[PDB]
């Protein structure tokens, strides 16, 4: 992983060495070619992962997420360059030195092949994503933003770090490799309960669990246009990755262990999805339908089938850069009328018509619309979850509903009716913008294609 | 530029409306606004089909065209 | 028969009996609304024609509905027995009804597969 | 344009709309007159149906009652 | 069978050339109406080939 | 806007209370708040539970579509009022009339349903005949075993 | 229930701005000043050549040479046989049926 | 029509019962009954690839026309002759169903009539 | 495509088809209460003709102001963005 | 709001709406619409007001009794087949301002014209603004009623976008 982990080092000094007005230019471009040269962990093989060294590997699971992680970067700068335009050059380099640490962060904690390791370079995501909400975030509510953020991973992920130590003891090992191998069955007891509780509450918060979840929609009204990207698209699914992997060791016991979460999430996805139906804020509405799509994740991966572990693998990709889309789309709005008040601005389709259709195909991949790979990986957990027990296809069929009227009444509401009269500042779309909205969607359509790529292990 | 018929020739005389002025009249009441509706009882509104006529348009030629075939088919039905 | 108005069914204006009694004090409120009404149309009108005007006129009332909706709940929010019982009957309830559909049916599921009842022919994928 | 509005009049009308409209309707009705001249079992049924009370319980196979 | 499956599928890839050429690759604004108007027309004659197979 | 210009907690003094209806642009006659139960209304004013539909649709609206006047209060649930969701407009037949007459004529319909089912309509033939023994064999019977022969007789 | 002497005076101000707006929403002559039967059968040959022949090419060679040479992609459902019919394969006829009844 | 009024308004224990009939032997009252003759093959019927709902009594003339109709074509206007062959042996087919409905009915009506001079005696 | 001439020639044709004026008296300024004795159900039937001639309602409010031909003239062109 | 005979006129053409929604034929509802205005005659020099608030209150009570249930709407009006269906082509004029050179300089024309009205809108700003503040009484308007312009030379307070706004049917 040493030719990802250097160059993005790298993009440190080209920053900081970069002349004052081409910081921006240069970032962007090296950035992109970092992206470029991520296709060449698409060398997987039908039966054994792509193990680097000790330290490193990467399998169909963490190939896409790296992927992902990889090209998010260059989309964050694009746009994140025009609401920083008036800071310092010194705080831009800072700024930008951020989400080049987040990357770094990111991509070694897709590959770690040790869990402690894992654990480590995913609480070290923390302290990036903290400075930039706390430090570049708008309003005064970023603060507590900062802090309910943080103390919810903590509390959850210090019992994670004691349940890892003590496996380590118990077991000998934390190496993927080695568990894959060593692992043995986890009996009934009081003990090993705690210890189910602790390998997943903090993947658990990350998700977020319904119940744990009233830090995320927090997070998001108070980060600046990247923090949300890079929350939404990749922070989230470091929780999906965590569990996907730990779920190993922890087999029979997570067959009763599981009904708790899967309650909460079933029942979860239509509570969220029907506050979506009434949120006043746009970026709290996108914030809440992140927390219904991740509810299947966790089902999906609590389930433990085959067809339901590539379902999740779809839907944690789709679901990046559907929901980053979204926030681009409402952050470009927003740099116009500087307000998150969906009511606000209506009628948009008639000011900014190709703009318009952005925001149709990111509502139609929303709703997963077949055949895009939102459809794709929602429907695998539904047919895993169906054999599951039959029930389940009426929460999941009713969701469905309520997300196909949310995702509408998001594009009805600011596209559609009459423009409000007194906004007279909606300026014709930007390149940048048009070139930031295709970027998300070009990509999430022509996955379509090619969907085994994104199945995940099980495929 | 756009001309209009004469305002005159509206009248009630001769048309429903007539009617209705007559059933009135005996209640001491009087329609004013009577040649305002005399248009869309004159002219090429005067007589309009019952929906027995409506359905038999072109029932006319359509049994003509048909008594000429069967002739036909019979006549060469002895050949 | 009379109108019976419903939650979601007016009673209509022309059958309201306050509409037809109007006293001088009621006249005298519907002057006083109008008034309001006229002050803010004004103060509007005189951003929404100004023809240096670039932007958005700031509406605090709907900065006030948005901020309600959201930031002004939990600070008056007390903990009663109506909160608590709703809080129960609706955060915990379902919760519980959902675990027992899904637990009774999964038991009875695998109880069928132990003993073989179940059919599962052409079932391998899952 | 070839066609102008008129006032509170009956409206003009092409000779080309009159006869075609003509021709389809009497088209139909000579369709129907054909198909029924040679398809009316099509509409009145194709073959008779029997009164089963009319058949002798010889050939219903029905034996007497003192058997 | 090799006449029947080609033009079967050649009604299906008709329709979807005036969408396509909407991206510009050959667009013709001054009457995309009648362009498609005349490929639904088009595809209705190649799929009565299939249709006149089948009636066979 | 400051402070003193948002949403505050509920309004116990009647001065308290002349304050939260200038400050949401109302008539001190007019404002009431939410009942002071826990449910966090705070002050904001409980407005008549009617649609947006309901607006006269003649009157110069600052926003036409909403049916709102820059400046006025919005109903707390302004958003589902909207024209496009829950209307609330007065109707011809009363509602609970319409709810007996919808009920009424479903529940007789699957009333005469189940009497339809239970009392069916047929023809009076015996049953379709078909040889082989009862096409055994193109039915997916299994060629090893033999069918109870199925015969059919003239008449 | 009539108009004021100020009301039709200010209608009467605003409905002079107004029909010289809309007077000034008039294209003037040069604009848009814009940057510098056998035809019928031609115009409609050209149409089948590019939106069917070619088409038809292309997929007559995607089928022949990159489909139908792949097991069980395109399956046909065998053709009827009846009495009295010869196979064109084999050249084998298939006897006629039992005589049928007078009916 | 008349039928059902009989069965659901009237006596049903004389009256056929369409989903369980015929109840009687199908020699009762029928010395030397005659067996159905089909005269098209189970592999004629295979091979024409008949809709197996149509693989009856009649599938011969079923054949006939189908045959007709691929030869003729594109003159969709012939084989109505073969067309009507097969529906008039369809029809007969179906008076046959009847006359059977209307045996078991006369056989339940000579039932009962019998258990009443029984039940007199 | 109407015309200003065009709406007022048309206000005149309804109104001179109205038994309760004298189509001599009758011209675009005449008071529909000053100076043609009309009352005010009078003149809601008149607007209400008025309606169906050009096919698009006046609402009340506005209705009870156009006391003469020539404001309903006024009001149509207006409605209608007829400046000539 | 509505003083008696704004409510009784408002009825009265209400109901007579709603009667040609139920007769539809031309001289049938010109027979009951004389029979109707017969009704309101028989009470139009009723001087107690007390005796013609009942009469207009039973008058309306009997009008919801027999309104139609689907009565008949103008194309364009609220509830109408065609209310609001060009909203979606009325853009407003500010737009004009964002265009790029060289789509102005195709209507060189246009573009000089409206540079005259954003020119006269300019200048009058102020005046406009001095004539509502000192024709305002001290608490403030009481009714959303606006003053004509009092000199020549001066236009009516408040006016583009009344005189700007998008045609009824732009496009
Ligand atoms: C609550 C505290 C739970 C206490 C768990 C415990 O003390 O278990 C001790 C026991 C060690 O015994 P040992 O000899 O190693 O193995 C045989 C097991 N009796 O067995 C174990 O050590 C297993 C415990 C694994 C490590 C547990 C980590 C702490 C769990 C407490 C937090 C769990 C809930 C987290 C919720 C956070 C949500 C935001
Ligand atoms: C599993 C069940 C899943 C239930 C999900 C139901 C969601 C309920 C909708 C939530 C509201 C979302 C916002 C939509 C809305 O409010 O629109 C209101 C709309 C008004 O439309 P309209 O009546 O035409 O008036 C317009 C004139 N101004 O009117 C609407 O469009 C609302 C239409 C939905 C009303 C619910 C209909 C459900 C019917 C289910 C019963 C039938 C059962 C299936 C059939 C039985 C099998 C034969
Ligand atoms: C004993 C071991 C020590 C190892 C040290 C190895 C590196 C030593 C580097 C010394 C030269 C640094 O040069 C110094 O830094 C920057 C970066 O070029 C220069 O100037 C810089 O200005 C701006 C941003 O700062 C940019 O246009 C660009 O980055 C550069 O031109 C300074 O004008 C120069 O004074
Ligand atoms: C479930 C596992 C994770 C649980 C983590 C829970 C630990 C607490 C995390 C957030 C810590 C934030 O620390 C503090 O929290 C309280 C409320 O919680 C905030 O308090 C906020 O709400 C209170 C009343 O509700 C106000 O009086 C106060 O003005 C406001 O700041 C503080 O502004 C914040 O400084
Ligand atoms: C969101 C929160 C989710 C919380 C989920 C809570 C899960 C609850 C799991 C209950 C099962 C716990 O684990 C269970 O504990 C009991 C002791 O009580 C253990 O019992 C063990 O010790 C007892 C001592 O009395 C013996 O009698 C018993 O024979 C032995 O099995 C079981 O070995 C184990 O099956
Ligand atoms: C994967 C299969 C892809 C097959 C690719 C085949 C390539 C053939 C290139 C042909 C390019 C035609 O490009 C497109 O054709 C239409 C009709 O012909 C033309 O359109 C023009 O002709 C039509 C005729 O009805 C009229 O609407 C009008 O005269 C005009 O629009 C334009 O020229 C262009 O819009
Ligand atoms: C071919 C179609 C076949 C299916 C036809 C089905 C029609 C069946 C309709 C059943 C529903 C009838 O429902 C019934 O209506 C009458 C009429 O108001 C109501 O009758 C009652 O309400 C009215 C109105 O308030 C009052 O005058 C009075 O209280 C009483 O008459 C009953 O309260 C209601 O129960
Ligand atoms: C005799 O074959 C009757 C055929 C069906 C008649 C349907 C007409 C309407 C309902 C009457 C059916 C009788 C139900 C017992």
């Amino acid at each position: 992983m040493l030719k990802y982990i250097i160059p993005t080092i790298m993009l440190m000094p080209l920053t900081w060495l970069s002349k004052n007005n081409m910081i921006w230019v240069n970032s962007t471009a090296h950035s992109l070619l970092i992206s470029f040269t991520s296709l060449l962990l698409m060398n997987q093989f039908g039966d054994n992962s792509l193990n680097f060294s000790l330290l490193f590997f990467s399998d169909s699971l963490s190939t896409p997420l790296l992927i992902l992680t990889m090209w998010l970067l260059p989309l964050m700068l694009m746009a994140s360059q025009h609401h920083l335009s008036k800071e310092n050059l010194t705080r831009k380099k800072l700024f930008i030195t951020m989400l080049i640490s987040l990357q770094l962060f990111l991509i070694m904690t897709f590959t770690a092949m040790e869990l402690i390791l894992f654990y480590i370079l995913f609480e070290a995501t923390l302290v990036p994503t903290l400075i930039i909400i706390t430090r570049w975030g708008n309003q005064t509510e970023r603060l507590n933003a900062g802090l309910y953020f943080l103390f919810y991973t903590l509390a959850g992920s210090l019992p994670l770090l004691v349940a890892l130590i003590y496996i380590q003891n118990t077991v000998g090992s934390l190496n993927f490799l080695m568990l894959q191998y060593w692992v043995q069955p986890v009996h009934n007891s009081w003990s090993n309960v705690f210890m189910w509780l602790a390998c997943m509450m903090a993947f658990m918060v990350k998700m977020p669990l319904y119940g744990l979840h009233l830090w995320l929609p927090k997070a998001h009204v108070e980060a600046p246009i990247a923090g949300s990207m890079v929350l939404a698209a990749v922070l989230l699914k470091l929780g999906g990755y965590g569990m996907l992997r730990i779920t190993l060791i922890l087999n029979p016991m997570t067959d009763f262990m599981a009904y708790p979460f899967i309650m909460l999430s079933l029942w979860g996805m239509i509570m969220t999805s029907s506050i979506c139906l009434r949120q006043t804020d746009l970026k709290s509405l996108i914030a809440y339908s992140s927390v219904s799509h991740m509810a299947l994740v966790i089902v999906a991966i609590l389930i433990q089938t085959p067809w339901s572990y590539m379902g999740a693998t779809a839907l944690m990709i789709a679901h990046g850069l559907t929901s980053s889309m979204l926030f681009c789309l409402a952050n470009s709005n927003y740099e116009r009328i500087h307000s998150r008040t969906m009511i606000l601005a209506r009628g948009l389709q008639t000011l900014l018509p190709l703009m318009a259709t952005w925001w149709l195909l990111a509502s139609l991949t929303n709703l997963a619309l077949p055949p895009t790979i939102n459809l794709i990986g929602e429907l695998f957990v539904v047919m895993s979850t169906f054999s599951w027990s039959n029930i389940t296809i009426i929460l999941m069929g009713v969701n469905m509903v309520i997300t196909a009227l949310y995702s509408l009444y998001m594009l009805i509401m600011t596209q559609r009716g009459k423009y409000t009269y007194h906004i007279n500042n909606i300026s014709p779309s930007f390149t940048r913008e048009n070139a930031l909205m295709s970027l998300h969607i070009l990509p999430l359509l022509l996955l379509t294609l090619n969907p085994k790529i994104i199945l995940g292990p099980l495929y | 530029k756009m001309e209009l018929p004469d305002y005159k020739q509206w009248k009630i005389e001769g048309t429903p409306l007539e009617t209705v002025q007559e059933k009135l009249a005996a209640r001491g009441l009087r329609d004013p606004w009577g040649r305002n509706e005399a248009w869309r009882y004159m002219g090429g509104f005067a007589n309009n089909v019952s929906f027995v006529g409506a359905l038999l348009k072109g029932f006319k030629w359509g049994f003509a065209a048909f008594v000429v075939a069967i002739g036909a088919e019979y006549y060469l039905e002895s050949q | 028969p009379k109108y019976e108005a419903s939650r979601l069914s007016s009673l209509p204006t022309t059958l309201d009996p306050a509409e037809y009694d109007i006293s001088s004090e009621t006249r005298k409120a519907q002057a006083e609304r109008l008034a309001i009404r006229s002050r803010l149309k004004r103060e509007y009108q005189l951003q929404y024609y100004d023809p240096s005007r670039r932007g958005v006129i700031e509406d605090p009332a709907l900065v006030r509905w948005t901020y309600a909706r959201s930031a002004n709940i939990y600070p008056n929010f007390r903990p009663n027995t109506k909160t608590s019982l709703l809080g129960a009957l609706f955060g915990i309830g379902p919760l519980v009804f959902w675990y027992y559909v899904f637990k009774t049916d999964r038991d009875r599921k695998e109880k069928l597969i132990q003993e073989g009842k179940l059919d599962r022919t052409f079932n391998i994928s899952y | 344009a070839h066609i102008e509005p008129r006032y509170r009049q009956f409206p003009q009308l092409t000779r080309s709309q009159v006869i075609q409209a003509e021709f389809f309707s009497a088209t139909m009705w000579f369709w129907i007159l054909w198909r029924f001249w040679h398809d009316s079992d099509a509409v009145l049924g194709h073959f008779p149906y029997p009164d089963p009370s009319q058949w002798t319980d010889e050939e219903l196979g029905i034996p007497p009652d003192d058997e | 069978m090799n006449m029947f499956s080609s033009l079967s599928l050649v009604t299906l890839l008709l329709l979807t050339m005036p969408i396509m050429m909407m991206s510009f690759n050959t667009y013709k604004p001054s009457n995309y109406p009648l362009y498609v108007k005349t490929a639904i027309s088009y595809a209705f004659i190649t799929s009565m080939i299939p249709t006149m197979m089948f009636i066979h | 806007i400051t402070k003193d210009m948002l949403p505050g907690p509920y309004p116990k003094t009647p001065e308290e209370r002349a304050a939260a209806a200038k400050k949401y642009n109302m008539r001190v006659e007019d404002y009431e708040p939410y009942p002071d139960d826990g449910t966090g209304y705070g002050d904001y004013p409980k407005l008549p539970d009617r649609s947006q539909q309901e607006r006269d649709p003649w009157y110069d609206w600052d926003h036409p579509d909403l049916r709102l006047n820059w400046g006025e209060p919005m109903h707390w649930d302004l958003d589902m009022y909207i024209r496009n969701r829950v209307d609330t407009s007065p109707t011809p037949v009363n509602w609970n009339l319409m709810c007996k007459h919808l009920f009424g004529f479903v529940a007789f319909m699957l009333f005469m349903f189940w009497v339809g089912e239970t009392y069916p309509a047929y023809q009076p033939v015996g049953p379709k005949q078909y040889p082989y023994n009862n096409l055994y064999l193109e039915r997916g019977g299994d060629p090893n075993k033999e069918p109870e022969p199925v015969v059919h007789y003239e008449i | 229930s009539g108009y004021t002497p100020e009301e039709k005076l200010r209608l009467q101000q605003l409905r002079e701005l107004r029909r010289r707006w809309l007077k000034d929403q008039e294209l003037s002559p040069r604009e848009p000043v814009l940057p510098p039967v056998i035809y019928k059968t031609y115009r409609h040959s050209i149409f089948a050549f590019t939106h069917v022949l070619i088409p038809v090419w292309i997929i007559h060679y995607y089928l022949k040479y990159h489909v139908t040479t792949k097991p069980y992609t395109i399956v046909e459902k065998k053709p009827r046989i009846f009495p009295g019919d010869t196979i064109l394969e084999t050249g084998e006829v298939i006897p006629p049926m039992k005589e049928f009844p007078d009916q | 029509g008349a039928h059902l009024a009989r069965r659901y308004l009237g006596d049903a224990s004389v009256e056929p019962d369409p989903l369980r009939m015929p109840t009687f032997p199908p020699d009762y009252g029928f010395p030397e009954r005659k067996e159905r003759e089909m005269v098209a093959t189970q592999q004629e019927m295979n091979d024409a690839q008949l809709v197996l709902q149509q693989r009856d009594y009649c599938a011969h003339y079923l054949i006939r026309f189908l045959k007709c109709k691929r030869d003729s074509f594109p003159n969709f206007l012939a084989c109505k002759h073969e067309r009507h062959d097969w529906d008039y042996c369809e029809h007969l087919d179906y008076v046959k169903r009847m006359k059977e409905f209307e045996r078991e009915r006369r056989l339940l009506q000579r039932k009962k009539r019998r258990e009443q001079r029984e039940a007199d005696m | 495509p109407l015309t200003l001439e065009g709406i007022k020639d048309r206000v005149l044709y309804v109104l001179k088809l109205y038994d309760k004026i004298d189509p001599e008296k009758l011209s675009v300024n005449s008071h529909f209460m000053k100076d043609l004795g009309l009352d005010s159900l009078d003149q809601v039937e008149i607007i209400m003709a008025m309606e169906d001639e050009f096919g698009f309602e006046i609402p009340d409010i506005d209705a009870e102001k156009l006391m003469c031909p020539q404001e309903i003239v006024d009001y149509i062109a207006d409605k209608k963005d007829v400046y000539e | 709001y509505l003083t008696h005979q704004q409510k009784v006129l408002r009825l009265y053409k209400r109901a007579l709406r709603h009667l040609e929604s139920w007769c539809i034929h031309r001289d049938k509802y010109r027979y009951f619409a004389c029979l109707l205005r017969a009704r309101f005659d028989e009470h139009k020099n009723e001087k107690d007001m007390v005796k013609a608030t009942q009469l207009l209150r039973e008058a309306e009570e009997e009008f919801w009794h027999g309104q139609h249930p689907q009565p008949y709407i103008f194309p364009e009006s609220p509830g109408g087949t065609s209310y609001e269906r060009y909203e979606c082509y009325k853009v407003p004029e500010w737009c004009l301002d964002d265009w790029h050179p060289s789509e102005k300089a195709m209507y060189p024309d246009y573009f000089a014209k409206r540079e005259q009205w954003k020119k006269l809108r300019r200048e009058s700003w102020e005046r406009e603004v001095k004539q509502l503040q000192e024709e305002t009484p001290v608490g403030g308007p009481r009714t959303e009623a606006l003053p004509p312009a009092r000199k020549q030379g001066d236009l009516p307070p408040l006016w583009w976008h009344i005189v700007t706004r998008p045609r009824e049917r732009p496009m």
